[PDB]
């Protein structure tokens, strides 16, 4: 409703770096809000794509940003009559970024790993890895829970059980208020998908450079499965947290699985022990139901509600014809211990191939009416196909069925405007929560400031 | 299993 | 807190088999590798092998292949070390080890399990008083605990009354039987003026003999 | 198998000193080394892992260093508890191999031993055996040599020695030598002696006695 | 009647009242006579026959070629729709009826491009193509006298994690870690352009061998796109039934799956198969969505056929419902007959005739009465089912115009789905009178130059 579309701010990064693939706000020890941006195709030392991270200070005129430096050198350790290897080439550092406290967590989902023992090997596979940083202090740490030293032969003898070689840890990420990092690994357990959690404080204290394989005893990974419904489901394509069990001492996890049950798609709510409390099945096959998940209380009853995006949903139209436009599902949490029923609201896109629902960002309370609001991206929507971000306002009955404001893309075609969103933070300190929108196709980020309501 |  | 409670001391005969255990406390045995280390006074420390309790795979030093056999049970959260066809050279203290963070490190250690291999049956000690020869400012007496098995024995003077100024030496094994001695020093005006008694106890045989030091 | 040459085997030092133990490998191990501590009569405790990283809970006065095939553990300002055994261990290759070991002993002024010989007992003699005991108590340094003599001639068969760890509040060592003979053989000779050789006295300390005499 | 009681002002307003109203432009008309009345009433008042303005909604044909009996031969001069063009004329709020006939012609040319999964899992399914070329024409020869067949192969995107990238020998031989040998990994490769030489099929097949990738889902949708949009390469014929046979024994990758390889770029729907006959965008462009695939299959008029094994028949039967026109067959070892499947599928394809309307104005609204089987009328229906090659059906059509539009000349199309021929309807909205051409602007009869005299009455001129 009250996002300023006239006077935007623009940050930018190197060409072909996909600057803006992922972003998030970041407050320092003194509360100064900045913007962390991930550029997963930034050039490294060998003039090769490795990714990179930038920490943009707040400036109404935007501009260039300084780099948040991480080690980009490949590592090798000969230990235990074995040889450990890390390959950061095309790792995609910055394909996801998230902030918690004064710490930044940037991840390289496609960092490769291999172990050599004589003529055998573990296979060169993308286990993924995340890089943690405390900018003010300069502290650094890593976290790669899917690295292993098991040889290829062993996996064959065991029928490829608990195979964490293709995890891609960091594909998605989130951190609880308590400080528990939770990584999505949609390739873990032979493309079933796993989760991996660990306290940030324990990641830092248990990490040392050059070890490559170290233990984080406080960590906790999810479990393999024999059920074909989970085969090739990419469990962990998207991840979020919230409260869905009444008990406040516990934190519940939300996991997206856009290809669960033969490309039907599903989202599952779990406890911190990965025990499923509920499951939300897709409505249409290959709609990628679960591509994005958002958690926010939209009706102001204090109970977190759930939002799921199916960007490839094909709406039914006249003459028995389907039209890929996308869709978003709203699930309002019921009072006390009860199951999330059918969706309370169905928001469907309009632009063909627009991919409505590819991203869903909680905005907080934008118009300051008491109800929290959201933004839904259609990175290829709008009459031009350049992109669009639609704002939907909260009400006692859930969400408004029509958007209050539509942000058209200020970038050229193919910018993927809206592929990454983030809101519910007041960066200019005007008392209103603002919205940052990424456009990796144009290597830029657009900041929309919220202003007092005109009406 | 995979491609089998 | 991480702690490794190993089994109690073992006493067996040559040719038999023993199975030590290493229970995990404060964590899951399945977390990391579990190594076994042998320690002897002269030979020193030797690495037996390791096991991955999650999958059961093991690695051994070729010096112990056949003799040592490491296993683990995630249910009981315990790791085991079996030693078959025991001999005298297998008389050593065995520790179970795990790393802290580095997968391949050796950081946390159990208290250790003492193993003694001997055919010697339970034997009571033969205590002998040691009086000097037929003068100086200070005198030195002694006691001799000879021929006993198995260890240990608690030696005291005057039922623990005399503590300071005493040197009890470690036990030594000969002919499958232990031997021990203990000295004591006082002034000339203390002996034979004040009566001194050697007090030795062998819980194994349930015997406790006392011998008063008599001059010559 | 990688050999771990640890040195020195032992060193006598005082509190507050700064000492450095070394450890040489038969080949490069690239910091794949750990350092251990074994307090007397107790189990092991980890100090360092991967060359330099301290184990959680270890004082900061401990510090590792080195590279390639030569590494060093250093203790700045020794403490009363730091007097113990220390071992290096490599895990660059299976099988893991340990170093010889290094014992940190308390240093003090030299001291000669108080020798004391003891003929067999009446009870032992009536049993059919004879054991002569020679106590060498309270001396420093530990390096000492005992020599038994029957009728002046040296004897080496049937001797059992036993040393004590460095005493607590005086930092001295002690020793117990025991020559064991049969009753019949013990009576074939008259004179018995145990000679002690310490750096204190150039001439060995001697104490003897004669059978059938007092 | 309504023509008079409405009290119209002009000839244009009169005809707009009702299709049955007429206008008399006669000068010598009684003063009190309503000019807007029934054609019978006007003539009863001695109105000059030529002064009557009474348009009639008609519908005469322009092109009425006869339905061809045999689709064979000819220079694609086959007619399967009749009539092909008709001139339609309507007046305000009127409606006229017309009919159309469609025939499923016998002996129509057929193209069959075989898209073959050649992942390692397809070892135990290669039995089905070993000699397909010869046995496929023999059975097809009865249905069509002009067959052409082609072959293409796919596996998956040659990029980690789908592809084994270690050891270095695994790139040249994905089966390195095993005891055997197999081809390097490839996304999609064209093998044999559509040709009438069947022996070229079997000999190309015999030289094919499998490859090997890591994950069970295979990038076959990339191959469906390229096999559709690369017209000149595959060689589809402008006048021929296009059959695209998709063969696999596993699940399939879908749009947005490529992100596990770092591929985020949407599928552009363009051809990217060059001279090397390989798909070049495999490692840089995501898989195509079901909507995009539907767009190109309908554009290029391709009929997709899922010839899959029974362990995924339910999967591709559910996809078949999201891609109208698709058919599925079981690739087992027990059925009517495997790859007679293609024959049964071809019959299933030509067993339906669904009409489709294009470029219909907002004002017109059509209604259909279907006549399938033997003269069995079915009101409110524009599709037939359960048909056989050679059959013929017909549909009666009624166009109901709503008001009179601004543009008086429009034209729309009625075409059966998949068919080449079509019925073109040229509409003409007759809501004007011929007397309006001879109007007298600034006439002396009308308010002394302040009006216009047309069709008998005085109209208020422009600007008033
Ligand atoms: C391809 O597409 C088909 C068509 O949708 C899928 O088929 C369905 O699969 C779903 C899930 O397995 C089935 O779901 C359930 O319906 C049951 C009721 O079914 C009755 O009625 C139908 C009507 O035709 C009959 O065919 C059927 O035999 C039954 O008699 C419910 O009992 C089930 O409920 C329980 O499970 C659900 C989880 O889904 C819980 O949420 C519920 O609370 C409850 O515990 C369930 O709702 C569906 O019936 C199937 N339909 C048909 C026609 O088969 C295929 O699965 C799909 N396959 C692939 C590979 O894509
Ligand atoms: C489709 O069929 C319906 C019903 O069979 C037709 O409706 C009839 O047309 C006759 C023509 O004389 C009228 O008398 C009837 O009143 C109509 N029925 C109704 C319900 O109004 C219709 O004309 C047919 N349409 C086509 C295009 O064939
Ligand atoms: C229109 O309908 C009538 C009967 O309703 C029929 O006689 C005529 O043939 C139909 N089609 C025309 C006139 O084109
Ligand atoms: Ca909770
Ligand atoms: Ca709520
Ligand atoms: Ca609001
Ligand atoms: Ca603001
Ligand atoms: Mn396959
Ligand atoms: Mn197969
Ligand atoms: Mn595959």
């Amino acid at each position: 409703l009250n996002l300023d579309p006239v006077q935007l701010t623009f940050y930018a990064g190197p060409n072909g770096s996909q600057f803006g693939f992922s972003l998030d706000f970041h407050k320092d020890s003194h509360g100064r809000v900045a913007i962390v941006v991930g550029a997963p195709r930034t050039l490294g030392p060998s003039q090769e794509e490795t990714g990179g991270v930038f920490l943009c200070p707040w400036r109404a005129e935007g501009g260039q940003c300084p780099s948040l430096l991480f080690d980009l050198r490949d590592e090798t350790r000969n230990v235990g009559s074995q040889t450990l290897q890390t390959f950061k080439a095309r790792q995609g550092l910055g394909a996801s970024v998230v902030s918690w406290s004064d710490v930044i967590v940037a991840c390289a989902p496609w960092q490769h790993w291999n172990v050599l023992e004589k003529t055998e090997e573990a296979e060169k596979t993308p286990v993924g890895s995340c890089f943690l940083a405390q900018p003010e202090s300069g502290r650094r740490a890593e976290y790669s829970p899917c690295r292993g030293n098991t040889l290829s032969r062993i996996y064959v003898e065991n029928d490829f059980s608990w195979d964490k070689r293709y995890c891609e840890a960091g594909f998605s990420s989130v951190v609880t208020q308590a400080g528990e990092l939770v990584l999505g690994a949609p390739g873990g357990y032979y493309f079933l998908g796993l989760l991996a959690q660990a306290p940030v404080a324990d990641i830092f204290s248990s990490y040392r450079p050059g070890i490559l394989l170290w233990h984080v005893s406080s960590q906790s990974l999810s479990f393999d499965s024999s059920n074909p419904e989970y085969f090739d489901g990419y469990w962990g394509y998207s991840v979020a947290v919230g409260e869905f069990d009444g008990d406040l001492n516990t934190t519940e996890y939300v996991v997206g699985a856009p290809t669960w049950s033969w490309t039907l798609g599903a989202v599952e709510i779990l406890d911190s022990y990965y025990q499923r409390l509920h499951r939300l099945r897709g409505e249409q096959m290959a709609s990628y139901f679960g591509h994005s998940v958002a958690v926010t209380d939209v009706n102001g009853d204090g109970r977190h509600d759930l939002l799921v995006g199916a960007p490839l949903y094909m709406e039914s139209r006249a003459d028995r014809k389907l039209a890929e436009v996308g869709r978003v599902y709203l699930f309002l949490q019921p009072r006390g211990p009860h199951a999330l029923g059918a969706p309370s609201l169905l928001l469907t896109g309009t632009q063909l191939y627009g991919r409505f629902g590819s991203a869903i960002a909680p905005l907080g309370d934008l118009d300051r009416d008491g109800y929290n609001d959201i933004a839904v991206a259609a990175p290829y929507g709008g009459p031009s196909g350049r992109g669009q971000v639609l704002v939907f306002l909260g009400q006692s009955e859930g969400l408004r069925s029509r958007p209050s404001q539509v942000l058209d893309s200020p970038f050229p075609t193919g910018s993927a405007f809206g592929f990454s969103l983030r809101g519910a933070v007041d960066i200019d300190d005007n008392g209103y929560p603002d919205l940052i929108v990424g456009a990796y196709g144009a290597n830029q980020v657009a900041v929309y400031r919220a202003q007092p309501v005109v009406k | 299993a995979g491609d089998v | 807190e991480v702690q490794l409670q190993q089994s109690g001391a073992e006493l067996v005969k040559p040719g038999a088999s023993v199975k030590l255990s290493c229970t995990a406390s404060g964590f899951n045995i399945k977390d990391t590798y579990v190594h076994w280390v042998k320690q002897r006074p002269e030979q020193g420390l030797e690495w037996i092998g390791r096991i991955d309790p999650a999958n059961g795979y093991t690695k051994y030093d070729p010096k112990f292949q056949g003799k040592a056999t490491i296993t683990a049970d995630t249910s009981s959260n315990t790791a085991y070390l079996q030693l078959s066809s025991l001999t005298s050279e297998d008389t050593a203290v065995y520790y179970c080890v795990r790393p802290l963070y580095d997968y391949y490190a050796m950081d946390y250690w159990g208290q250790g399990t003492s193993v003694t291999v001997s055919s010697a049956k339970t034997t009571a000690p033969s205590v002998y008083p040691l009086a000097p020869v037929c003068t100086g400012s200070s005198v030195t007496l002694g006691c001799l605990v000879k021929g006993y098995f198995p260890e240990p024995v608690t030696l005291t003077w005057n039922s623990g009354s005399l503590s300071s100024g005493v040197h009890t030496f470690p036990a030594v094994l000969q002919s499958d039987l232990y031997t021990l001695s203990s000295s004591v020093t006082v002034t000339s005006s203390t002996w034979p003026s004040q009566s001194i008694t050697c007090n030795v106890a062998h819980p194994a045989s349930s015997t406790k003999v006392d011998k008063k030091i008599e001059p010559r | 198998d990688i050999l771990m040459t640890q040195s020195p085997s032992s060193m006598s030092v005082s509190l507050g000193d700064t000492v450095s133990i070394t450890c040489h490998a038969s080949q490069g191990i690239s910091s794949n080394i750990g350092w251990l501590q074994q307090k007397p009569g107790k189990s092991f405790m980890g100090l360092i892992y991967y060359g330099t990283n301290l184990v959680d809970g270890v004082p900061s006065r401990f510090s590792g260093s080195g590279s390639g095939a030569d590494y060093s553990l250093t203790i700045s300002s020794l403490d009363s508890e730091d007097f113990a055994d220390y071992y290096c261990v490599q895990y660059a290759q299976l099988p893991y191999t340990f170093g010889g070991g290094t014992k940190l002993e308390i240093k003090r002024a030299d001291a000669a031993p108080t020798v004391s010989i003891f003929p067999p007992s009446s009870e032992q003699l009536t049993s059919g055996g004879a054991s002569v005991v020679c106590f060498l108590n309270n001396f420093y340094p530990k390096d000492i040599n005992v020599k038994w003599k029957i009728d002046g001639s040296e004897r080496q068969n049937g001797v059992l020695n036993s040393w004590t760890d460095q005493d607590s509040k005086d930092s001295t060592y002690s020793m117990s030598s025991t020559l064991t003979l049969t009753k019949d053989e013990y009576e074939r000779h008259n004179s018995y002696t145990c000679e002690a050789t310490h750096k204190t006295s150039t001439s060995p300390i001697v104490k003897s006695f004669n059978r059938n005499e007092c | 009647n309504i023509c008079t009681t409405r009290g119209v002002s002009s000839c244009q307003q009169c005809l707009a009242v009702s299709p049955m109203c007429a206008w008399c432009s006669d000068e010598a008309l009684p003063l009190g006579s309503p000019r807007c009345d029934l054609k019978e009433n006007l003539l009863k008042d001695n109105c000059a026959p030529e002064s009557i303005e009474f348009p009639v909604s008609e519908a005469r044909v322009l092109e009425d070629r006869p339905l061809s009996d045999k689709g064979s031969g000819d220079s694609s001069q086959v007619t399967q729709v009749s009539p092909q063009r008709i001139a339609l004329r309507l007046r305000p709020d009127d409606s006229k009826n017309f009919s159309i006939q469609v025939r499923q012609v016998e002996d129509y040319p057929v193209d069959i491009y075989y898209l073959m999964d050649l992942s390692y899992s397809m070892k135990d399914d290669l039995w089905s193509i070993q000699n397909l070329g010869t046995k496929l024409a023999t059975q097809m020869r009865k249905l069509t006298s002009n067959l052409r067949i082609g072959f293409g192969a796919f596996v998956d995107k040659p990029v980690s994690p789908y592809m084994y990238i270690s050891p270095p020998e695994a790139l040249e031989n994905p089966c390195y870690d095993m005891k055997t040998t197999c081809l390097p990994m490839f996304g999609y490769k064209h093998v044999l352009t559509l040709t009438d030489q069947v022996t070229r099929f079997n000999e190309e097949v015999k030289k094919q061998s499998v490859s090997r990738n890591r994950d069970a889902p295979e990038g076959g949708f990339d191959a469906i796109m390229q096999a559709t949009v690369c017209d000149e390469k595959i060689g589809w014929r402008n006048d021929a039934s296009h059959l695209l046979v998709f063969t696999t024994d596993a699940k399939t990758h879908i749009a947005l799956d490529g992100r596990l390889a770092g591929i985020v770029q949407p599928n552009d729907g363009q051809c990217h198969v060059g001279s090397d006959n390989h798909y070049s965008a495999s490692t840089t462009m995501d898989y195509p969505s079901l909507g995009l695939m539907t767009e190109k299959l309908s554009q290029k008029n391709i009929n997709l056929i899922f010839a899959v094994t029974e362990n995924v028949v339910n999967l591709y039967q559910n996809y078949s419902e999201l891609i109208p026109g698709t058919t599925v067959g079981v690739l087992s070892m027990d059925s009517s007959n495997v790859l007679q499947l293609i024959v049964d599928a071809y019959g299933k394809i030509r067993s339906k005739v669904e009409l489709e309307v294009r470029d219909l104005p907002e004002e017109l609204s059509l209604s259909f009465n279907a006549t399938c089987l033997n003269n069995e009328v079915i009101p409110g229906l524009k599709s037939c089912m359960g048909l056989k090659i050679g059959d013929t059906v017909s549909f009666s059509i009624e166009a109901k115009v709503r008001g009179c539009p601004q543009e008086k000349e429009k034209s729309f199309t009625i075409k059966p789905v998949g068919f080449k021929d079509s019925l073109i309807v040229q509409v003409t909205f007759d809501c004007d009178c011929a007397c309006q051409a001879q109007a007298e602007p600034n006439s002396h009869r009308c308010n002394n130059g302040n009006g216009t005299f047309e069709c008998g009455v005085c109209r208020c001129g422009p600007g008033w």
